[PDB]
DNA sequence: CACAGTGATGCAAA
DNA sequence: CACAGTGATACAGCC
DNA sequence: TTTGCATCACTGTG
DNA sequence: GGCTGTATCACTGTG
């Protein structure tokens, strides 16, 4: 015999579609002549229990525009938006969760991790003290979605994601603030709950804000207020503080009213030129925000100084447009490390040529400086060229064995050192914006910072200005001058970074492609059901009763 | 009425349902792009240029006295008497209605260049909330202007507001409200006439009477063929206003309107039902009391007119319609719109 | 507690890797306390027996150039190809098992099919007779194979696949041929079992002849052969009939020393030209052969008669290469339908434009057509507009509702009525070239099927003459001449078709990223042994239990 | 010694490693393409035009006389003294050896158009078997001229052949063949000197001697640093051959051969090791009886030159060697070789 | 006339 | 310092 | 009450 | 002695 809950686990876990599961589930039953496997219609059953909508909950004081009720599962995510010809058209399918509704059955699949944290800690498994979950929000654009065949709106090939996940749960207990529950793999997609999946342009800012709005006036309903909440028994009191930092830049920029990607003001945390960078380099500090943007933007259309057009957008430093998502200042360690890669690997194709006595080279030779670099890279480093940079690439690039490898191709040797200590600073500073604790891993890196970035700077501004000077990538501003202060501020970069997002395309890809209905108007809501259900914690326990 | 195909340039993308085209001496520009402003043209004003059947829009600076306006996506727009234009309501790319009126006028003008001056003027009283898809007009009576408005759709009031409808849309009250822009003062009157909100309709000025006709309640989901007068009368008391419907109205939701001479109008296009699109063109003709609607020849739509589920389009202010039509090919392609103009 | 042949059919047909399947088998033993499920080893150590170089077998005569062991699995696809740095260079994995072991695996997975089709057939189980089997082969080309990172040769994205399957087997009892197995499912890839695996361009002569000469070799001596075999304790004899049929007209024509893509010669199975199409389009007769191939590019290397370029390639046919493959002339049932709906889609657009009456239009204009149907072809039939014509594209646009929903777009009603008159020939003459047994299944559709032909030859040289005079389509010409002969030699087109093979295709990709050693060293061995275990009826047998 | 790029138009993919240049009356033609034949050029010969530094192929097309031949990939090529070429071995394009020798000659040339003769010549007697990578001279004696024909690679024998090793190769006996072209007859002959076999080796042909110069011996996978001069004799009666080991040879695998002035060749490319590459050039001075082989100036190789694992090449003629790297890159791409001129003084 | 899914729903059978 | 596979092989541990 | 199977508009490899 | 569990190897994919 089995239970259910741990057939349904089995399934979910082992990439099994529900085809696939009851050809296994009737072979068995036929041989052995026992049901060992529960049925389809049991799974479907034992399901309900950890979608949304089942557990009752309630809000002291209650959300503003949020209906009170605690019954609501996959809802439209277009959210009553009118589709009559005379209005906007509206080209998208989107389903989403409630906001309220998913935290709470997060938490109920968390109970039996609360519980335990509560008795590691020596603290009484009854306290109804009200809790802190600290939730990281992250929204991720896919492309090469293909469309399908069918009755629907002409839907484009692009796909929008919003996940959550749960980072850390503490308690008040006297003077002091204690831990229940630390995610261990924040950056797995096995902790990224999936929130609304919809199928429009990230570029389209009228859909986007249009399917976005209600999920931020949710948001916004629950960040003054209390859940109650009864949690193995006793009821409890939980609060929230929501922290996005799961964006990529071009989602920051598009989301908090700042220009497009290429302007004279680079940074998402400061405010600062390319000129004044590339001159500076090191000493900057945090000075922008959502409530900063918002004054900023009224003050672009009010216009109340009488200013020209430059004038006025060097007033407000680049917020040309209302921002409509709040965003928390960070770095996004995936997407920085891979903006370094690029950086260097250019560096690498300008110093086999040198550039540095040789400034004009023609533009039929950069591409042979470039075939000569991939054909080398791919004899000692073993790695094929590629279009764009993902991140495999840059792990296996900003090693010391490829500047070795490389430096066979450049004539100098002085050049050889400058390379030389190039990638040394950069990787004794790279695992401080990478590690999920850098205060308890990599101590000595960290208080050796400053120290590498100036002299990394240093060695940027002589012996390489003949790429910066006056031009500086945003990506090496942000590691340059940031980092300390973001650690400082939080904790820890990487353990925020949008891995998790981008881990769980996979799954939307995989689950979209085999483990979900294939008719346009079902596709959306199957596959954010199971991904809830992969998601889940309950389930996941199971897979592990091996070791107990 | 003739039809030819116009080319657009490499800022197609700037034109979505809804823009806005306005008339200065001879000149059209366009207001209303796709998405926020982009560095090229920070105003979102553009200056609408079409020869030799090819379109071009090249950028428009405002003044230094300028209020720098959101796009706005179905607006309430009127010409005033120099030359000025008032856009009121409007929906911002955020997808949140405006409730602000912004008036626009030509500062300098240079030798193909144009400066513009976009003042932002408060409404006091019984302000008219925000809106989009409703229409304002302007009346001259005894010497003195006003301003008339409509009704139109609107979200939900915030003590009704819930997040699982929130992009949910009702028609406004029907009631009409007087503007004075010298004051900036707004009134509001409830005439019995008028019972059911409308939308997308269309509004013709005389001298002191607007004209009403087409339209779209989402309460009934009808489009009513009904016309009504409004006449205002400007006294040195208060303003008094009347309303009279009249019978030989017509069924159409989002019709565009063009002049062609003086006292004659054309509507052109629209919609009939959901599925159904206006392919007939009507004819009005006004008289010092009594109007007259008719229906003139249809112009020689082409194989893709007739066969498109929506379209768009805008006035060129001589007698002249731009107006695109999808061309359900925006997958790794550029051209997303047909647009075609139509002279009257 | 399952065996674990039961086991391993589950993990295999139920799509589970080897990691997934552990997972289950620990939760499920940790949770129930007895061993429902059998571990990795014992799955292993099952799978041999269902693999090529298992069981015993003999030729007589003996192969020639083909080694006498029985315990050959997995080999290397190169066959000790030079990869000096003196020599033509090599950039190519392949893997393949030598033909006759897999041949006998297969015969061996299916000896309890043989045995109840011999029993169901009023026949002695014992029977010893020479069996005659028939198999078809199939070579596909793919593409978009992303090639990983590591040591190893700088190999291409792309791949070629060879695969067989056995279509019947028939034992002479008396006088007459009585079948004991025949497919039910001949394009499903179910039974399309792996033969050879590489990752190479499909136009690269070179390494293609390098890697597919074995195989060849293989058969050819095999062809005058006779297996000898143990099955149901009774040893058995085995004869073999080779057809390759799933290849595609590029791969025929590259394979066949053909002349490639279009040129005047445009049949794979007579030598008519493309004006002599247009200006017959129904009277011919297939000619072509391997044997003739071979002559005509001896004549063509020799050039006999001392005749001039031109004159040498008329007297050939287009036969500038050696051929080294033999395949028969057939019609594929597959990219037929999709040229086919091709040419209908083309002559949608043309038609919507009015092409017959003004001669000349601009790309504008074209594109603006092409761009109409496609949104009323959304609108109405729901498909969104594709690339490259697919099966499924083709299949709803040849329908009648497809004709009438275009109909609305075409102004002149006079072409209404022609346009729905070719549909209908063109419907009725599909299931001929389609079903898996004509006589059987379209038997009217069958026996009036020149006179259809003749009626759309007509419609096409009248009708629509301004795009069908002078020029005619290479799979039009062979569905109006040649369908009618080819049936009646083999017995149906639909069943030797490239079906399976696109097919084997899908599970290829999915295998390669999930049930394969992500490694350039293992990825291409690791997947052929799990296609091949995937295609086992021993294994797929267990499945149908319930049942 | 100088080296220069240069850059091919639409038809660089029909130019693969192992192709032949011909020289006739200062034109340059070449032979041996990637696949069979397409419509644009059913021949197969093209003229290896290359000015200010670019390289075109146009169509070249044969005579009513001959035979079109398969595209060869290693054969061994000679000059005959109107001037003729002899092309012996090779490999078809579906990876067959040939043992046909054809002769190469020009029919008629009007301006900048010529067009070819070549002619099948069936070989009698002690027919050497179909080999690739050999080696082909004539030599010159008494008034009458001969071809010496030295062993190269080969496949297995047909009664040894396994299809599991089916492509598998091994280096052909060392014996030596007289050729000759008038009646097409053939003649072996035992050298006790030569005891290993030799593949991409490097022929001198002077006035009665050849000198065979490096090579690659499969049985021992070694690159020999031996010289070896074969004297040919033709009196009224029957030939006679004499090989001679001398002291000097170098170990080169696949060397570019060409002549500069009256007794002088230069040897540039080839392999040394199989993960080492001979970027040193040998200059071949040769005299009544005795040669001298010397180190010269080593030309300014390039850094992809250098760090290519392969390259290859041909002679053009006229003191000029035309080779070849490869460009790895080759998906959604056009170019995949990268192609440079050096030219000997 | 490709074929084995893709999952939720509803009705028949036990 | 992403993380959960991808499978065959070899060695240690348990019945 | 609990199982089992057919149905719906679609997929992908071409 | 046979069966079973687990670590190791160079890689994947979502960016
Ligand atoms: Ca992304
Ligand atoms: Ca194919
Ligand atoms: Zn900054
Ligand atoms: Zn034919």
């Amino acid at each position: 015999g089995l239970q259910p809950a741990v057939c349904l686990a089995i399934r979910v876990n082992t990439f099994l579609s529900c085809s696939q599961y009851h050809k296994m589930y009737r072979t068995v039953k036929a041989i052995t002549g026992r049901q060992i496997f529960q049925p389809l219609h049991a799974l479907r059953n034992a399901e309900k229990v950890l979608l949304p909508g089942y557990h009752p909950f309630e809000w002291q004081p209650p959300l503003k525009n949020v209906s009170s009720r605690t019954d609501v599962g996959i809802i439209d995510g277009l959210s009553g938006l009118a589709s009559s010809v005379d209005e906007y058209p509206v080209d998208t399918i989107a389903k989403r969760f409630r906001y309220d509704s998913a935290l709470v059955s997060a938490l109920m699949d968390m109970e039996e991790d609360i519980l335990e944290g509560m008795r590691s800690q020596d603290l009484d498994d009854y306290l109804n003290g009200p809790f802190t979950v600290v939730v990281k929000e992250s929204c991720d654009g896919m492309g090469d979605v293909s469309e399908k065949h069918g009755s629907g709106p002409a839907v484009p090939e692009k796909a929008v994601r919003f996940s959550f996940t749960v980072m850390r749960i503490t308690i008040e207990h006297g003077s002091q603030n204690v831990k229940v529950f630390e995610e261990p793999k924040p950056n797995s997609e096995l902790c990224c709950k999936p929130l609304c999946l919809m199928l429009a342009d990230e570029s389209d800012h009228e859909t986007l804000t249009a399917i976005l709005s209600p999920l931020i006036a949710e948001r916004e309903a629950m960040k003054s207020s209390e859940l109650t909440l009864e949690m193995g028994g006793i009821p409890r009191t939980f609060k929230f503080i929501f922290r996005g930092t799961g964006y990529d830049e071009k989602l920051v920029r598009e989301v908090e009213g700042l220009e497009a990607s290429g302007s004279v003001y680079i940074c998402t945390l400061c405010d600062t030129t390319r000129l004044e960078a590339s001159q500076n380099l090191v000493f900057h500090s945090i000075t922008r925000s959502h409530a900063e943007n918002l004054q900023r933007y009224e003050v672009w259309r009010s216009n109340p100084y009488h200013e020209s057009v430059e004038e006025l957008r060097d007033r407000v430093k680049g917020v040309s447009a209302k921002p409509f998502i709040e965003t928390v200042p960070s770095i996004d360690a995936l997407h920085c490390d891979i903006g370094n890669a690029a950086e260097f690997y250019k560096i690498f194709q300008l110093e086999i040529g040198e550039v540095y006595k040789h400034p004009n080279a023609s533009k039929e030779e950069r591409k042979r400086w470039q075939a000569t670099l991939d054909k080398h890279l791919r004899k000692r480093m073993n790695l094929k060229p590629i279009m764009r940079m993902n991140g495999n690439f840059a792990r296996k690039l900003m090693t010391q064995e490829t500047v070795d490898a490389v430096c066979e191709l450049i004539p100098s040797e002085e050049r050889h050192e400058a390379l030389r200590e190039l990638m040394d600073l950069y990787l004794k500073m790279k695992p401080v914006w990478r590690s999920s604790c850098p205060a308890k891993e990599c101590p000595e890196s960290l208080c050796q910072y400053s120290f590498n970035s100036q002299r990394f700077a240093e060695l940027l501004s002589t012996k390489f200005k003949y790429r910066y000077e006056g031009k500086i990538t945003n990506y090496f501003h942000k590691t340059l001058a940031h980092v300390p202060e973001i650690i400082e501020r939080d904790g820890s970069i990487g353990a925020w970074a949008s891995e998790g997002n981008e881990s769980g395309n996979k799954l939307f890809r995989r689950f979209r492609k085999m483990n979900a209905r294939q008719s346009k108007c079902y596709e959306m809501e199957d596959v954010l059901k199971h991904h809830w259900l992969y998601t889940s914690k309950y389930l996941q326990k199971f897979m592990n009763a091996h070791n107990a | 009425m003739s039809l030819q195909m116009v080319t657009v340039g490499h800022n197609i993308a700037l034109i979505q349902p809804g823009f806005s085209l306005m008339n200065f001496d001879g000149q059209v520009f366009f207001f209303g792009q796709k998405g926020w402003p982009k560095r090229s043209c920070p105003t979102g004003v553009f200056h609408f240029d079409i020869k030799q059947n090819h379109l071009k829009l090249k950028p428009a600076i405002f003044s230094k006295d300028s209020c720098y306006l959101p796009p706005l996506r179905y607006p309430a727009t009127c010409s005033y008497k120099k030359h000025q234009y008032i856009i009121h309501g409007g929906k911002t790319p955020n997808n949140e209605l405006s409730d602000k009126i912004y008036i626009m006028s030509v500062a300098c003008k240079n030798n193909k260049k144009v400066t513009f001056r976009c003042t932002e003027k408060d409404l006091v009283g019984d302000v008219p909330e925000p809106r989009y898809g409703h229409s304002i007009d302007v009346v001259y009576s005894r010497g003195k202007s006003m301003g008339v408005l409509f009704g139109g759709r609107s979200y939900m009031p915030s003590t009704q507001r819930t997040t699982e409808k929130w992009n949910s849309v009702a028609d406004c009250l029907p009631h009409v409200f007087l503007i004075d822009f010298e004051f900036g003062c707004a009134t509001s009157y409830i005439l019995p006439e008028l019972q059911d909100g409308l939308s997308f309709h269309v509004s013709i000025a005389r001298n002191d009477t607007v004209y009403i006709l087409g339209g779209h309640s989402l309460a009934s989901n009808i489009r009513p063929a009904n016309l009504y007068r409004i006449r205002v009368d400007l006294p040195l008391g208060t303003p008094a206003v009347n309303c009279t419907v009249l019978p030989g109205g017509i069924s159409v939701s989002s019709a565009i309107l063009t002049q062609t001479n003086n006292d004659e109008f054309v509507i052109v296009g629209g919609y009939q039902l959901e599925n159904q699109k206006r392919m007939v063109c009507s004819l009005v003709s006004l008289g010092d009391n009594t109007i007259e609607i008719s229906e003139m020849e249809t112009p020689d739509w082409t194989s893709d007119i007739k066969h498109s589920k929506i379209w768009f389009g805008s006035n060129m202010g001589n007698g002249t319609i731009f107006l695109g039509i999808p061309g359900d090919n925006k997958q790794a392609m550029s051209e997303a719109f047909y647009f075609y103009t139509l002279r009257c």
